[PDB]
């Protein structure tokens, strides 16, 4: 489905009762230096269940606005996200503010937060995993990570992680009953093993569902984000048997250059193969939006436009993008504008405008 | 008086339409404007704010 809208009361700067959007398949968040973008970032992550300790604020009654300064415009805020499915009815999922604490809504119904997290989760929105978000920083985060950081992340992902224990621990047992080994023994023994590799099957089975995809799609995306024909991306475990207990291997081959590990890029180029791991990543488990904060700031004016552009392509069909953005060389890609304001008061007022950049024809 | 912000991008590209609607919020910011929008998508309005006094036609 579709992120159709977002209404908001008195929440931060969002002063009074707001419409954000409607949303098309690319629209950009954008305005001058401000507390408001950010503000509509922790709005979108307020009504996907963000926890307050990752909202800013030391309690939720300070989320109302003019609470942090002891002026509080209400005693209740709320957040509400308009979902949207071809052939369904529209759900409505909203976390009010009441009584310094939150109460959940689908559709109105008073609902707690593990059904809301779980008729979220029905829809692909993952709101522990956060899988609908790109956060500021990113990429570089990926850009960073050795063979052995890339092998931690595809476990959490997979959930092949969650096996780890059982699997070490059966793994002991197996290895103490084959040191052992009359018959009986040689019956523990076999036991033992077979038990493990139940786990072992298990952990490999949950890993390579994820890895393989990730690794099906890395190549496209990068020859997509690239522009160009001829770069290729490859990932491959150090361990093909269990790929969990080595690195995942990353080369490229950039558009001039030769097959080398991605830690052999730098500048741009590591960052567009940075980009490319981190949208393959994405590629499982895609939430039906994708929420990408500032991912602009991290792109100079060689590779702005070619990412800029893989959004709008992959934006048509695959996947609906948000994109609060800083530089017009992305952001004009975009089929609508969001365009964040302020308004002069007692606190901080924040307020939008929407704008349909479709109208228009290109350079 | 008033500027439209759709009749100032009437015959401008998409860069220059998106660079005037980026332009009214930063005159929003700066009080020399104000602004309304009667529904989403809607035309924009800009009318004189309280920090500028000269004429609308010159701000663009």
């Amino acid at each position: 489905g579709f992120l159709k809208l977002i209404e908001i009361e008195n929440f931060k700067s969002y002063k009074g009762r707001q419409i954000i959007g409607p949303f098309q398949r690319f629209t950009a968040i954008i305005g001058p230096n401000g507390s408001g973008k950010s503000n509509l970032m922790d709005a979108i992550s307020f009504v996907l269940g963000e926890k307050t300790s990752n909202l800013r604020v030391k309690t939720l009654r300070d989320l109302i606005h003019g609470a942090p300064v002891g002026k509080p415009a209400a005693n209740r805020a709320f957040v509400s996200m308009v979902y949207s499915e071809e052939g369904a009815e529209d759900r409505t999922f909203a976390r009010v503010i009441v009584g310094g604490s939150s109460e959940y809504k689908i559709n109105n119904k008073v609902v707690q937060l593990h059904e809301y997290s779980e008729e979220l989760e029905k829809l692909g929105i993952l709101i522990k995993a956060r899988n609908f978000l790109v956060f500021q920083g990113a990429v570089e985060s990926i850009a960073m990570k050795n063979p052995k950081e890339r092998t931690a992340l595809f476990e959490e992902i997979s959930r092949s992680g969650e096996l780890a224990q059982e699997y070490d621990k059966r793994k002991k047992e197996m290895v103490k009953a084959e040191e052992d080994t009359f018959e009986a023994a040689r019956k523990r023994a076999k036991k033992a093993k077979q038990a493990f590799e139940q786990i072992k099957k298990e952990r490999f089975d949950r890993f390579n569902a994820c890895f393989e995809s990730v690794a099906t799609n890395i190549d496209e995306i990068y020859k997509a984000l690239s522009r160009n024909s001829s770069a290729q991306a490859f990932l491959g475990p150090e361990n093909p048997e269990e790929p969990y207990l080595d690195g995942i291997n990353y080369n490229c081959v950039a558009p001039g250059k030769r097959f080398r590990p991605m830690d052999n890029l730098s500048g741009g180029e590591k960052t567009v193969a940075a980009l490319a791991l981190l949208f393959a990543i994405h590629s499982y488990k895609p939430a039906p939006f994708f929420v990408l904060d500032q991912i602009d700031a991290a792109l100079d004016n060689t590779n702005i436009g070619k990412v800029a552009n893989y959004i709008k392509e992959q934006s048509t069909c695959n996947f609906q993008a948000i994109v609060i953005s800083l530089k017009e060389e992305f952001y004009t890609k975009a089929e609508s504008l969001i365009g964040v304001y302020p308004e002069q008061g007692d606190c901080v007022i924040s307020k939008v405008l929407t704008f349909d950049l479709t109208k228009y024809p290109d350079a | 008086e008033s500027i439209s912000l759709l009749e100032l991008c009437r015959n401008t590209n998409r860069k220059q339409a998106a660079a005037k609607f980026y332009s009214f919020l930063v005159l929003k910011k700066q009080q020399a404007i104000e602004l309304t929008q009667e529904e989403p998508y809607s035309d924009i309005i800009a009318t004189p704010g309280p920090r500028f006094h000269g004429s609308l036609e010159v701000l663009f």
